[PDB]
């Protein structure tokens, strides 16, 4: 798995593959680890696909309980402890994940937490999570810019995934990508490297270690 | 440890060795393995000295309340009572139990109750270290409804023989005689069981 | 029970058209000394049931007394406990398999196999297996530890397919069994010569017979086996 | 694995199953278990498939060797010997468990013998995974003085069993009569009572359907 | 296990009078993969030889089969067999039985005296497959058991055999994390052999 | 999902009553009744628009 | 020391159809080299066009079936005979999982239906609850042999039209139940050929708008 | 741990590693040169166990300059990757293996090309447009696989790998000390001192 | 690993703790900011088991700050020292012991000094005019004993500093990735930008 | 496996059951644990059967060499070659062995041979997993001197009792007799022995 969010001048960038595995086994290419909690907030799943599945969506709950409660979308510094808090609570059991919590208030502004199983919750602009996480980082980092257009930061994001998915055997299938604003977020799409990995490395004329 | 029962026509004999070792030290050269819990229902003790022990007082309070609320207990609740508690204890204990008795009807009874606390009514029981290495000699040499002193001659014969390949066992041949007429207690030296 | 120490081993068993028959030797083992042999490890319950039972044999005894007291319970209150409210193989064996998969689940197994033999109400043929992990199963014959080994390809000649049992009569079933029991007898280091059979059938109720002993066997040829190679005398 | 072996009143019947297994997978559907040590003596084996492979072969070739140089015909105990002694200065670590059966000029015999290298003999025996289903058939069925024909039925029988009872076995049976007087009578694929069914549908794919990103001769 | 560290597939069908063989590219080190080039088929004349494995092992014991059938050619006056050949590669492993290659290698082949098509596999110690219609290799094993059971018909033309071969391949690598980056496919006649790269997912 | 109005309802009277045994034999909660009641309005898809 | 929990091999196989959905399991229970049962049935139909099966250790598989057929009784108690929808029945199989994070069910579970929408559909889960909705899926034993071909054939997976230079995919369609079907026997005669832990008998229970269905074939015994 | 790369451009192979050695708590030397010239056109830079990079390098190197004198003739890349490789396959069955890591370049004179082979301790060899040994090859191959060009100039390179190390000092956990570079071209082999 | 550094001078304590936030081979985070204030006078720098750290710091923010609402008025930071001490010997016998080890320079308005408190996970807890946890007093220890005077201003403490990490950033094996130092004295706690 | 070997007025007698198990799976039913090493000088085998029969085939070898140079070996010769092998290699060896021969001087002889190497000359020896249960048996029922007759009644009854006793004894009862007659083998099966 490899997963990444990002602030930059037009808000932030939420960008996930879509591969999960056991042992050696690609069990499917199909998976979701974007968590849509509310229109301003995005959780994304590493780790143990149950652990992540069973507890974002539970956090989803607690989310709407206290926007029920308060009469006002819970701020994401509180959601992401809600879910710090919680796995903490287990510290020891055994519970594996990789999480970030992003969205917008307008306290805040966008915002971006770092969120594991050890209990470490760390507030930040650039995160990359997952097996797949330092051939993400290599790639967003050398290219990373604070003035992106939004364009130019969803391609980047989306090539950082598709770098991952490339090198990291536990990576792939597909890059699932969102942009984060003030307005919340918004879907851009679902891009299957099968077609991805040809079309990019004509376009941009990389990937010189393949065979063409 | 050398411990076994023998029902025969009059009622029941309990025998034991009276060797108690901790490593190759005999801690104990006298030990009294033969334990009542009751008038007439005695047992005989092997494995765990704490362990068989703390079975036998409790199992001789749970008869002394039965006793006194519901009347005279027979063997057979006597056995019931220790397989109770040798079975639900049975990952913390190191009892190997022979229980014995004496009543009008059944005359002698004896149940063995081995590790686990599973229980098996028998004419006779053997148990102990000891007991192995005369597992033939016993089966060949014991009758039903044998007399009082064929019955200890049998035992004499078995426990000495067992004491004799067993480093576990040794010391004096202690035995308890249950029937009609009570309960006679009897011992055997070196210098008479080694000579059989 | 964390690991038995008085085990029983193999129990075996096949439909056949009008009922089912079941076998058990009278073996209490403990360890390679084989300690007890008068150990009935066939129960029946009521005149519809017999469940046989392999493994820690004090466990087999606390089972018994689970089985006796429902028994007695099912009869509390209950007009038609001799008749149509009468315990079914089925209840009998659906109670145990709770019974065992809840003990496994505590880490506390009751350490045995258990097969379950009877006939339903309705005349039907009940064989179902269970377990010390609760894993259970039916199948035309089932047997037990070292009997699913050797028991199982023997009976399965017999009852192969669901269509055969209708073919299969008592006399040809109960000699499979006893056959079976001989074999387990020649290979199994931890049988007995002794073996109790119950056959329960939809027209003459159960029977019970103790006290078989394997019979008719092959030893013959052991004279002429000398040494393990080149040796002639 | 399922092999057996089974004397008659003229010779000495050996037989096995055709599946090989890597773990819980068959690799070889229709494998071929019934080795030659010589003409008139053959082996069947459990085990590691290459210690039981290659302990054949290294026995053959000597047991030829000593055939050529002492002028005589192989014996089964020369093999069983040499096997033994070899798999014994081995301490059990090469895998090999063998039925070996065989006639030659001392007469008809049958052995057995495990990795460790300890030997048995007897009128039937059984090896390898899918060996106690055999041994049933054979404690059920077994009788003195087999004629050829009967023989082979019980040992096939006994593989049989191995075959339906035993994961570890499968397929065909295969068999060898080595009769006193006579040429070896190798039978393979004696039964063969598992085809499998016709499939639904061919899976044959339109030419083209293959993705190519270069292609090119090779110069042999 | 040292069989799971690099990666990497094989499998050989045999058709009408033609053969197949066929591997992924990749060679990583557990997660990472390294190589988007590594070919895991060789030949010696006119016999093939696919190997998965341990890649250090896989190199080797091509330069040794390299070697010996070199040596073979010199003093028999004539290029190795694909039967002669399986025997040697058998026994080379054998040899090290209690040290082994850590490798699963396969033959393919037509013999140029029958004009028969010939595969084998091997275990790690030289245990001999001696299957006639596929073998399978590497760490999508399972998967490629399963695609060739499925797709494999006999007596396919060598068209037709590149189309089956290929998809067994390519979906079978799918399913694998340690295999695919790349592929290559040899059809063999007795007068022609073609390979292809064939065009495959690159996560 | 979400929760059909009717169910909702009948859950907030399941807590009314544990002034006293539980619908499902639960133990007292509270020492007195409550001394409010509800319009509860909703919509779904089983029943339309509902009110209790 | 002991373990809890078993193997018992057995493989199952969901494909979701257009308006129907199928699911197919082998009916052999296996102990190691030993067979259980040439016929112990593992997939159920569990009401309300809901079949399910629980793959892996029987015990664990036979308590989860259980636990989610009582879920549907007391839902229908609760919602007047409600109908629980298969994404419902599916949410609340991953709560049954999770709650035995610690201790799980050692199973592969797959569920078949329909959706509001009247089309097939197939869920399927890890042991411990985490699930996605899916177009076809294999699990248990010879899952690894079967599950790529089902992406080939189902799918369409790596099939390019041919003459468009491998640029063009192969468009993926609808099957009908006659060309499911189909896959699933031979997916299973295969799995059978290759896998010890598959034989004796294929059972198939087929979802439609009117209710399940279940057609048996054998498969070889050995 | 030790930062091993490798970038093979159109004219050049270019190598670079860590200046860092570092013992328990304590970095012991911050100037560290990880290579030994094998022959005037080719190079290799080492990583692996204490001892073991050093004694095996030396060897290596001993060996081909004995080779270069009794031939009169420098070896090509090719033929010095495969003995450096073979030695480590007998290594990993032998007694005591070396656990060192490997990068060759070279440049062939004959073919006039710039090769690097890359070469771990188990004897795998391969030849790549870039390679890595360590931890550092988490982060370097998916740049190279984003940035790398084959038509690139020695300056190219050189840019290549000032992005590399940028990142390696911003993501690795450990503190390397920068590294040495080294370029191999047809004029042999020299330190870019300006890095 | 971590650097928590404390050094108590004439008219005030100064704490310095790293930057970085490291989990396998990625630096995560650059500027992690490893204190709470407890109260106006009193700061504690942490360091320790992921997760353990921060859970640790504000379950005593929480508690210190209830107290200063309850009595209106301000703990000494020998007060303060102390509960946090006791908290932590509970800890390390409690079913889940926090592995949190913690600095705390505080200002005692009463007594107008500064004080500085070295507190391990276990509940050890000495008075210092020098404190670390972990590794870094292997290397500071040493240079304040022999750099350290007790005469000195908030501007030597500061020097002092620049001297302790100037040596951990040339022998310490990791990248802490720099420090941020705060100033607790008469006027409260602050931090310096420009260090 | 239940190995005894007995010394009387005429020569020895050699038995053994037949049982051989891996497992609780009997291997072999009909064992022949009675070995030959020279004419009248045989062995009993209990332990590995790899080693027990490894031993037995070079300690035949030994003896054969012997005799062609040296003449006819003793029984204690025979039993000092076992030794050596025994001893030598105890690290690598699970044999329990009895040698027993005859001779016209000493007539039967009897060594027996434990895990380790040792070596005890004895007027009867008894051995393997199932004579633990006869020690007692065997102690009280063994004279010196019985005739031919006597001795086969108490090695069928000594192991007979083993076999009823032991899992890992079984199958036909063995013997070997060593006198000046000759060598002779008897078989006794289950249906005989079991009812003693
Ligand atoms: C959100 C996730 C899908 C992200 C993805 C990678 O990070 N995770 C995964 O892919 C992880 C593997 C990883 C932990 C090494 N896989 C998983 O979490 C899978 C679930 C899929 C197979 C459906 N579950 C699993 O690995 O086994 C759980 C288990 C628990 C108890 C007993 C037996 C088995
Ligand atoms: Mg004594
Ligand atoms: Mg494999
Ligand atoms: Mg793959
Ligand atoms: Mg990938
Ligand atoms: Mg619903
Ligand atoms: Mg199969
Ligand atoms: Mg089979
Ligand atoms: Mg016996």
């Amino acid at each position: 798995t490899t997963t990444l969010a990002f602030r930059f001048q037009g808000g932030i960038i939420v960008a996930v593959d879509s591969r999960a595995t056991a042992g050696n086994w690609v069990a499917s290419q199909t998976v979701k680890k974007v968590i849509e909690i509310n229109p301003f907030l995005l959780g994304t799943m590493a780790g143990g696909a149950a652990d992540c599945q069973f507890w974002e969506t539970w956090l989803g709950s607690q989310c709407r309980l206290h926007e029920l409660r308060e009469k006002e979308r819970i701020s994401v510094a509180a959601a992401s402890k809600i879910l710090s808090n919680l796995v903490y609570q287990y510290k020891g059991a055994g519970l594996s994940m990789g999480t970030m919590i992003c969205g917008y208030t307008r306290k805040e502004g966008p915002t971006i937490y770092y969120v594991d199983s050890d209990g470490t919750r760390l507030k930040g602009d650039i995160f990359c999570v997952g097996s797949g996480q330092t051939f993400a980082y290599g790639v967003l980092d050398s290219n990373y810019k604070w003035d992106l257009s939004v364009e130019d930061a969803l391609y980047l994001g989306k090539r950082s995934i598709l770098a991952a998915a490339h090198r990291d055997a536990y990576s792939g299938g597909s890059v699932n990508l969102y942009h984060v604003t003030e307005d919340g977020w918004i879907y851009h799409g679902n891009h299957d490297v099968g077609e991805l990995f040809w079309k990019v490395k004509e376009e941009e004329g990389s990937f010189n270690n393949v065979i063409g | 440890t050398s411990i076994m029962a023998v029902t025969f026509k009059d009622g029941v004999i309990l025998g034991a060795d009276s060797r108690t070792t901790t490593g190759a030290y005999i801690a104990n050269r006298v030990t009294d393995k033969l334990t009542r819990v009751h008038d007439k229902i005695w047992c005989c003790r092997s494995g765990s000295a704490a362990d068989t022990q703390a079975i036998a007082d409790i199992v001789q309070y749970h008869l002394e309340l039965y006793t006194s609320q519901y009347g005279t207990p027979s063997t057979e609740t006597a056995a019931s009572v220790f397989k109770e508690l040798c079975y639900e204890n049975k990952d913390n204990l190191t009892a190997g139990i022979i229980v014995a008795g004496y009543d009008d009807k059944n005359k002698g009874e004896v149940y063995t109750i081995p590790l686990g606390g599973s229980v098996h009514k028998l004419p006779y029981a053997i148990a102990g270290s000891g007991s192995t290495f005369i597992y033939g000699y016993c089966d060949k040499n014991f009758r039903e409804n044998m007399s009082k002193e064929e019955t200890v001659d049998f035992i004499k014969h078995s426990l000495s023989q067992a004491i004799k390949w067993d480093g576990s066992s040794g010391g004096v041949i202690r035995m308890v005689v249950l029937t009609a007429a009570g309960v006679e207690r009897l011992i055997f030296y070196p210098d008479e069981y080694e000579q059989l | 029970t964390q690991q038995p120490i008085v085990t029983g081993t193999s129990v075996i068993s096949m439909k056949y058209d009008n009922g089912v028959i079941i076998a058990a030797d009278n073996l209490g083992s403990y360890g390679s000394l084989l300690r007890f042999n008068g150990v009935e490890r066939l129960i029946p319950v009521g005149d519809n049931t017999v469940v046989g039972i392999s493994g820690d044999i004090s466990d087999m005894q606390h089972i018994e007394r689970l089985l006796k007291d429902l028994v007695t319970e099912n009869a509390y209150d209950n007009p038609l406990a001799d008749a149509e409210e009468a315990l079914e193989p089925s209840y009998i064996f659906e109670y145990l398999a709770t019974v065992m998969y809840q003990r496994r689940s505590k880490m506390n197994p009751l350490w045995n196999a258990i097969i379950v033999a009877g006939v339903q109400s309705n005349g039907d043929q009940f064989l179902r297996y269970v377990n010390l992990l609760g894993v259970t199963y039916s199948s035309p014959t089932l047997a037990t530890g070292f009997g699913a080994h050797m028991a199982n390809p023997l009976l399965r000649k017999v009852v192969d397919r669901e269509s055969d049992i209708p073919k299969t009569t008592v006399q040809v079933a109960e000699e499979a069994i006893v056959n079976a029991m001989r074999v387990l007898y020649y290979r199994d280091a931890r049988s007995s010569r002794n073996f109790s059979l119950a056959i329960i059938d939809k027209n003459t109720g159960l029977t019970f017979k103790k006290n078989l002993q394997v019979e008719n066997m092959k030893w013959d040829f052991a004279k002429d086996i000398k040494g393990y190679g080149t040796q002639k005398i | 694995t399922t092999i057996v072996g089974v004397k008659f009143n003229n010779g000495v019947v050996i037989a096995a199953d055709t599946r090989s297994t890597q773990g819980p997978i068959v690799a070889d559907k229709n494998c071929a278990k019934l080795h030659r040590i010589s003409p008139k003596i053959w082996c069947a084996g459990a085990g590691t498939a290459a210690d039981t492979e290659a302990v054949t072969q290294l026995i053959g070739s000597n047991i030829e060797l000593h055939s050529l140089y002492t002028s005589r015909e192989p014996r089964v105990v020369s093999a069983l010997q040499m096997l033994k002694q070899h798999l014994f200065k081995y301490q059990g670590h090469i895998g090999a468990y063998l039925i070996v059966a065989g006639v030659d000029p001392t007469g008809s015999h049958l052995f057995s013998i495990h990795a460790h290298g300890s030997t048995d003999v007897g009128y039937y025996l059984s090896l390898g995974s899918g060996s106690l289903a055999a041994m049933a058939v054979l404690e059920s069925h077994w009788k003195q003085d087999l004629t050829k024909e009967e023989a082979i039925k019980l040992a096939s029988d006994a593989i049989q069993a191995g075959i339906w009872n035993d994961l570890g076995s499968g397929s065909n049976v295969d068999v060898c009569v080595m009769e006193i007087g006579k040429d070896a009578e190798y039978l393979r694929n004696y039964l063969t009572p598992n085809v499998r069914e016709e499939k639904q549908k061919s899976y044959k794919f339109p030419r083209g359907t293959t993705a190519v990103l270069k292609e090119s001769i090779v110069n042999i | 296990d040292p069989s799971s560290i690099n990666g990497g597939i094989v499998v050989a069908m045999t058709g009408k009078d033609c053969v197949a063989i066929a591997c992924d590219l990749r060679l990583g080190s557990q997660s990472l993969g390294v190589s988007n080039k590594f070919e895991k088929i060789f030949h010696y004349g006119h016999v093939f030889l696919g190997i998965t494995g341990l890649a250090t092992d896989v190199t080797t014991l091509n330069e040794m089969f390299r070697y010996k059938t070199n040596l073979y050619k010199l003093k028999e006056e004539r290029a190795i067999e694909p039967e002669t050949f399986t025997q040697l590669v058998s026994s080379s492993l054998y040899e090290r039985r209690f040290g082994p290659y850590f490798v699963g290698p396969v033959v393919a082949g037509i013999n140029s005296k029958s004009g028969k098509p010939f595969i084998a596999g091997f275990d790690l110690i030289g245990c001999i497959d001696e299957a006639k219609d596929f073998i399978v290799s590497g760490t999508a094993s399972d998967q490629l058991f399963g695609m060739c059971e499925s797709l494999y018909e006999p007596n396919l033309e060598p068209e037709d055999l590149f189309e089956t071969i290929s998809q067994a391949l390519l979906n079978a690598a799918d399913r694998d994390a340690l295999s695919g980056w790349g592929a290559v496919v040899y059809i063999i006649k007795k007068d022609e052999v073609v390979k292809r790269y064939l065009k495959m997912r690159q996560d | 999902e979400d929760i059909n109005v009717e169910s909702l309802t009948q859950s907030v009277c399941d807590l009314a009553l544990r002034f006293g045994e539980g619908a499902s034999g639960e133990e007292r909660l509270m020492s007195r009744p409550f001394g409010v009641a509800l319009l509860i309005a909703g919509h779904d898809a089983d029943d339309g628009y509902q009110l209790f | 020391q002991f373990n809890p929990y078993g193997d018992n091999g057995g493989t199952i196989l969901g494909i979701a159809g257009e308006d129907f959905a199928v699911l197919a399991g082998d009916t052999r229970n296996i102990t190691d080299y030993s067979i259980n049962s040439r016929y112990e049935p593992k997939v159920f139909d569990c009401g309300d066009n809901i079949v399910m099966s629980a793959n892996g250790f029987a015990a664990d598989g036979d308590a989860l079936v259980k636990r989610f057929k009582n879920s549907v009784k007391w839902y229908h108690f609760d919602h007047n005979d409600k109908k629980l929808s298969i994404n419902s029945a599916a949410r609340n199989i991953q709560h049954l999982l999770y709650g035995k994070r610690f201790f799980p069910y050692y199973v592969h579970t797959i569920i078949a239906g329909l959706d509001e929408d009247g089309k097939g559909a197939v869920y399927s889960f890890d042991p411990v609850g985490s699930y996605e909705r899916e177009q076809c899926r294999a699990g248990g034993a010879a899952a690894s042999l079967i599950m790529p071909f089902l992406d080939n054939q189902v799918n369409f997976k790596n099939q390019y039209e041919p003459g468009t230079n491998g640029k063009v995919k192969k468009p993926l369609k609808y099957l009908s139940v006659e060309e499911v079907i189909k896959l699933v026997r031979d997916s299973f005669t295969s799995a059978t050929e290759r896998h010890i832990q598959v034989g004796d008998g294929l059972e198939i229970l087929i979802v439609t708008k009117d209710g399940v269905r279940k057609e048996f074939y054998e498969l070889k015994r050995d | 741990m030790d930062i091993i790369l490798g970038i093979r451009v159109q004219d050049s192979v270019i190598l670079a590693s860590s200046k860092a050695v570092t013992r328990g708590i304590s970095v012991l030397k911050d100037s560290d040169d990880k290579t030994r010239q094998l022959s005037p056109h080719t190079l290799m830079s080492f990583a692996g166990e204490a001892g073991d990079t050093v004694q095996f390098a030396e060897y290596i190197q001993a060996n081909i300059q004995l080779y270069s004198i009794r031939e009169d003739y420098e070896l090509s890349p090719q033929a010095v990757s495969s003995f450096v490789r073979q030695e480590l396959a007998k290594s990993i069955r032998s007694r005591r293996p070396y656990q060192v890591n490997v990068l060759i370049g070279g440049y062939d004179k004959k073919k006039n090309k710039p090769e690097l082979y890359q070469i771990d301790y188990l004897g795998t060899k391969v030849e790549l447009p870039y390679g890595a040994h360590g931890y550092s090859g988490f982060y370097t191959f998916s740049l190279l696989d984003h940035h790398y060009r084959p038509d690139m100039t020695t300056e190219e390179g050189l840019d290549l790998l000032k992005l590399c190390v940028q990142e390696l000092e911003k993501r690795m956990p450990m503190d390397f000390k920068g590294v040495i570079v080294k370029i191999v071209d047809k004029d042999g082999i020299r330190q870019v001192d300006d890095f």
